């Protein structure tokens, strides 16, 4: 009932109750929680990775996964909290049936989340590592703050080079932003859009999509445990989103900017009746077309407020920046720290999973165990008319094909659903009509649907394409939900193919399932 | 149970089908127009696995000699002019030894060359394609043939022997599981 | 007397000649037929300058662009099967990159790149075809084209306005002096 | 008559007679004569760069160019040396008026030699380098000449990398081998033949080309000063050649060592008879190809000694030859110095420029100063048959021509008349026949002519075809004799068109000689 340790520290009367624990603390102390669990101050004041939560505030959950920097909770004098167990982790957790990777990621232990104490836990292979923060960091976040409190919906342009902070930068200003309650008698939350233009690990979106998001809760969790948002009280909603097909901006920058206007676009609507502001965080490219790219983006968004999380970055880098930012005559440029094993690759791959196996439909997202193999596809229909058919076509984005080599090619990857708004989009293309073969729509020129009259509608993975007798058809599962599938119409539909990085995760999992729980799996050559 | 290996391809026939089409003479006018089809086939089977995503190295470059050879004996107002040709064979090699070399490496170009077994007429060849006057098609020509030949002793021959009913919820008292692609 | 420059072209009016055959538009189904044969006959040109001695790197690079595209939209059985089109344009990149920013070095490729004015665009096309995965045909597409109109803003729009009777000793009573290769 | 100084020494009685100089020395003394000179040992004996003159010899010219290393001129005790003009040392000045790259290279005196003293002689920019050797060189050279006096006819393999001294050691070894005289009673000079294999920078022979030369006299002369010897008492005779038509054997490999072993054969056939060392000095190749060249070479020839002028080479390339060398089971491999401006390209066309003003007949060899543009040039007919034409057609080496551009390619350039000798060459070519337009001999392959049966003939410059008219012909100049030419019978005479470096210097030449004494000249743009 006073436990001390190095990495946490002291506490006060631990009760243990029902499986829940409510902790006093009667002086500032800070603690390390792993695992998923429910925070509900009680009591007092407490800080969690940049939010503030005091009595008047509703149950925020929390997941900590052991590959980031686990969240750090700090109390403040006389506080009391009470700390739930959470309910649909435990869907989560059994993921790790269908993947080795999602084994060594909480704690190892009985309940749903453990205290630590310097080390009595993290099990074998530790690397615990924990969220820290410069001075710096927070004293610019309160300028930024109180610089907002007394003027309109601000834009902050966070960039820099790879690993140096720019996401974890954003989170903390996300949360501090949304949940400051200055002295306004805590005008309880200010809601917050979180435009996210990385293709590469994206936040609120499965790689390889663009996304506007709008949150009212805050941000405590990692990107693979929210890569499907719902789509359309409603603690985040996706707002749009556009397909890229690629895990680098380098294959079609015009595109690329296109998908940008579109978006802001849309946030200039919202925002033009509540003040809300905008955080925007960019990719990772610091030299040659990301460069021009980044100096366009600036030059279209007009950010208030540029934060390079450098401050040591090259000079070339820098000085572009800068001109490209002295030529919307007016923005301020700032140079921050940076505070230089999972690589990129595996992350995105993770989050990709995650969202295969997101439910149809609390807190969060529930999660379904059962390996995509076993689950039932979705049977789209290939002959009949632009009213009886369900998919308008195919069509390919910066890369042609035969007609035959398509039935092999497009098999077994991952696509996405486009729905057409206005048909002033396939303007330009041979669309196939009435008429066995696949409806490919040739594209000759290659450049991707625009995104002015198209939008993305989530993923697809297709499983099997049987054109061989006399209903050509397209066995294809997804996530999204039945209700918003059946409202369509099938003459507005077109699947997107690009390259996305093959889902090799998937063709395992069956084969994983069935041994861990414990004949010619295409694609997979066992060694033996 | 890291011994998966993931592959374009969906089983080994077809991989040994490809083979077989890049090398009917091993494998084994109108016999002629026949083989000549068949490689072309094979090429563009090959592009497609490139898209796919994973493939052995050895197998791209077989098929950028073979389509420039393909491209080279093409009569009939069509036969790339002369230059493109040798532009075609210059990309080839170039491909290919940087490929060799970049695998095998921790040296010079000419040392990680002479211990992988690489004649260093193929170095030389790449070296001098990149930075100074595009060789000569003759030399081209011949030294595209010996590299399939060589290729074929380092990889190909030791992969086997040589001899609104728009969307309906598929009915869940039909279905039976079953690895992703097959139908 | 150091005021003498050779060059591969007998005189200027040879020079200009070929330019006008490349470019046409700027110079200015018959007639597309009649300039596709006249651009062939400049490629073919540039080759013999090219193995004669001493040839300006632009006018190099400029022949092996056209002879890609050339290829590119060729119809009758002959159109290369388009993996060696993109093999011949990846070729034409590389050279011209290698040469222009070989030429103005005393940095990095992307440094004297914009010194020079060159879109870091082809920088990063030469070295992604160079390494890894050659480019998509629509992207080299775009890019020769802009390459070729750059090309011409950089050199050609200088180049002027726009407009036992075997053996028989010679009879040393008929004979004049007169420069090497006139007759 | 005591003249003493630094680079020089002393002397004694000199005595000018007629133009002439009569000196007498009492003591060993050395003289660094520059310029043309011809010397006469009247009584005694003197070293001049590795020869030994002793008062039974005939009149022995020297060549001294500014560029190289003037050799130098040891006197013994009590001797009288008696220094002569040269005569054709005057045509080859004259030189100068067609090209200022032969303005600087000798003395700019009065007379035709001019003796130094440490600077009081070596006009401006003098870098007046001397020709110098390590005591281990002389040694190793000792050594070999003891050795070959107990033995036959050896075989010695110079080779190293670029800039080494190969060509300097084989000088020496040559003049050694020739003039040695140890105590046989003088016997007077053994003869001595050189196999050149270094198609970059020749010697005896003009660039490009491959060839067996027989030595009767030493040669202290550099490559530009004899790059024609006559073909067919007798100081120098070639014995035969082969065009390789390139300045780099990296373009067939096949066809250079096809050549070595051809002449080789015929050293082997004139060896058989009277005993006569073969010297031969190998091109600066030692990676890659070049090695791999190099080894082939030793296996072919079996030299009876290697000699590897670099002491710190690389250790692949002395790995390599040492197994070569090792293979042929008994093979010596030793290694020396090297002791390390006129670069490569420079002084090989001078070398093709002296040739083609060789004079048609160490002393030596003339010259003819006579511009190229005003010399008559020869007429030879394209149109008749294969009896009254003259050349059998026009073949192309490593590259191939449209009929067209053929016309265009040709002109101007250097080209080589390869005598056919055995029907058995053009066998496997469409060889034209009766028949305006150029008779050329297809050549699909692209290989060489083979060199079994095709000898060279010396080299030819075109200045001008007009095949529009009813007497196609071709207007050649070449610096053969007319006696040779003629008894060909026409229908054994192809010309080859490969590399060759096309000859620039032409052009020029004609507007040099007229400016100096005191109009669309194709190929030169003049810059005003
Ligand atoms: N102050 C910090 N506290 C905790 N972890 C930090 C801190 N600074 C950096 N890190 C670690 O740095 C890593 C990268 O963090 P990010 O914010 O994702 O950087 P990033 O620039 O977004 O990386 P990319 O380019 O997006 S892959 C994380 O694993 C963090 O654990
Ligand atoms: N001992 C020496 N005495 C005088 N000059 C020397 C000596 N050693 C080297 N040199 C100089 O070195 C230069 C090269 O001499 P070479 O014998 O031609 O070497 P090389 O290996 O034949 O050069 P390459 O490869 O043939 S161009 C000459 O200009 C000589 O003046
Ligand atoms: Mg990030
Ligand atoms: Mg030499």
């Amino acid at each position: 009932m006073h436990h001390s340790s190095f990495q946490p520290n002291n506490s006060n009367f631990q009760r243990k109750a029902g499986g829940r624990l409510v902790l006093s603390t009667p002086d500032v102390e800070r603690f390390v929680i792993l695992g998923n669990y429910g925070v509900k101050v009680h009591q007092g004041e407490v800080t969690i990775a940049g939010a503030t939560l005091t009595p008047i505030d509703d149950v925020q959950w929390v997941h900590a996964p052991h590959c980031h920097a686990l969240p750090v909770l700090r109390t403040a004098n006389d506080t009391v909290i009470e700390l739930l167990p959470c309910p649909t982790a435990q869907g989560l957790r059994e993921l790790a049936r269908l993947n080795p990777l999602f084994g060594r990621l909480w704690n190892e232990t009985s309940d749903t989340f453990q205290i630590i104490y310097t080390s009595a836990d993290a099990p074998k292979r530790t690397s615990l590592r924990e969220l820290a923060s410069h001075p710096a960091w927070n004293k610019k976040i309160s300028e930024l703050l109180t610089s907002t409190r007394r003027k309109p919906s601000p834009i902050l342009f966070i960039c820099g080079p790879k690993s140096s902070g720019k996401s974890t930068f954003g989170r903390l200003l996300t949360n501090r932003l949304m949940t400051d309650r200055a002295g306004h008698k805590s005008r309880s939350w200010k809601p917050v859009m979180v435009l996210d233009l990385d293709p590469g690990q994206p936040e609120f979106s499965p790689p390889g999509v663009v996304s506007l998001t709008k949150l009212r809760r805050p941000n405590l969790a990692p990107p693979f445990c929210h890569p499907g948002l719902s789509f359309g009280n409603e603690g985040m909603t996706t707002v749009r989103m556009h397909a890229i097909a690629s895990v680098t901006p380098a294959l079609d920058p015009a595109h690329f900017i296109a998908c940008a206007r579109d978006l802001f676009a849309y946030y200039r609507r919202s925002a033009s009746q509540e003040n809300i502001p905008l955080v925007v965080n960019t990719p990772g490219w610091i030299q040659g077309t990301g460069l021009d790219l980044l100096a366009e983006l600036i030059a279209v968004l007009r950010p208030t407020e540029v934060l390079y999380m450098s401050e040591d970055g090259p000079e070339e880098t820098v000085s572009a920046l800068r001109e490209a930012c002295a030529s919307s005559s007016t923005i301020p440029f700032t140079m921050l720290p940076s505070q230089p094993s999972w690589t990129p690759a595996t992350l995105r791959s993770m989050a990709m999973q995650s969202y295969f196996h997101l439910s149809p439909f609390g807190p969060g997202c529930e999660w379904n165990p059962t390996p995509l193999t076993h689950l039932c596809p979705w049977r789209v229909r290939l002959a009949g008319r632009p009213d009886e058919r369900g998919v308008l076509g195919i069509v390919c984005y910066d890369h042609q094909y035969a007609p035959e080599l398509v039935s092999d090619a497009i098999n077994g990857m991952v696509m996405g659903l486009v729905r057409i708004e206005k048909k002033e989009a396939l303007r330009g293309l041979a669309v196939p009509g009435d008429t066995p073969l696949l409806p490919l729509i040739p594209n000759p020129t290659g450049s991707p649907l625009s995104p002015q009259y198209t939008s993305l509608v989530g993923l697809v993975l297709i499983r099997g394409v049987s054109l061989t007798a006399s209903n050509p058809e397209l066995h294809l599962l997804t996530p999204v939900p039945p209700s918003v599938l059946h409202s369509f119409r099938g003459d507005e539909l077109v699947l997107v193919a690009g390259k996305f990085d093959a889902p090799t995760w998937a063709y395992v999992e069956g084969l994983y399932w069935k041994s861990n729980s414990k004949d010619e799996v295409p694609w997979v050559e066992m060694l033996h | 149970m890291v011994q998966y290996i993931f592959t374009p391809w969906r089983n080994r026939a077809e991989l040994l089908a490809v083979r077989a089409q890049f090398y009917p003479e091993h494998t084994s006018f109108q016999d002629d127009e026949h083989i000549r089809s068949e490689k072309q086939k094979a090429v563009a089977r090959v592009s497609m696995w490139m898209q796919r995503g994973g493939c052995p190295h050895m197998v791209e470059s077989t098929a950028l000699l073979v389509a420039a050879i393909l491209s080279d004996e093409a009569q009939g107002s069509g036969a790339a002019g002369g230059y493109a040709v040798r532009a075609a064979y210059s990309a080839a090699f170039s491909r290919f030894v940087t490929g060799l070399l970049d695998s095998h490496q921790d040296q010079s170009m000419y040392d990680v060359a002479k211990a992988v077994g690489l004649p260093a007429a193929f170095v030389e060849l790449r070296h001098q394609a990149t930075h100074e006057q595009l060789p000569s098609l003759t030399r081209l020509r011949s030294a595209a043939r010996r590299a399939l030949e060589w290729i074929w002793w380092y990889y190909w021959k030791g992969l086997g022997p040589v001899d609104q009913s728009g969307w309906v919820l598929y009915d869940e008292k039909e279905w039976v599981p079953k690895p992703i692609g097959i139908v």
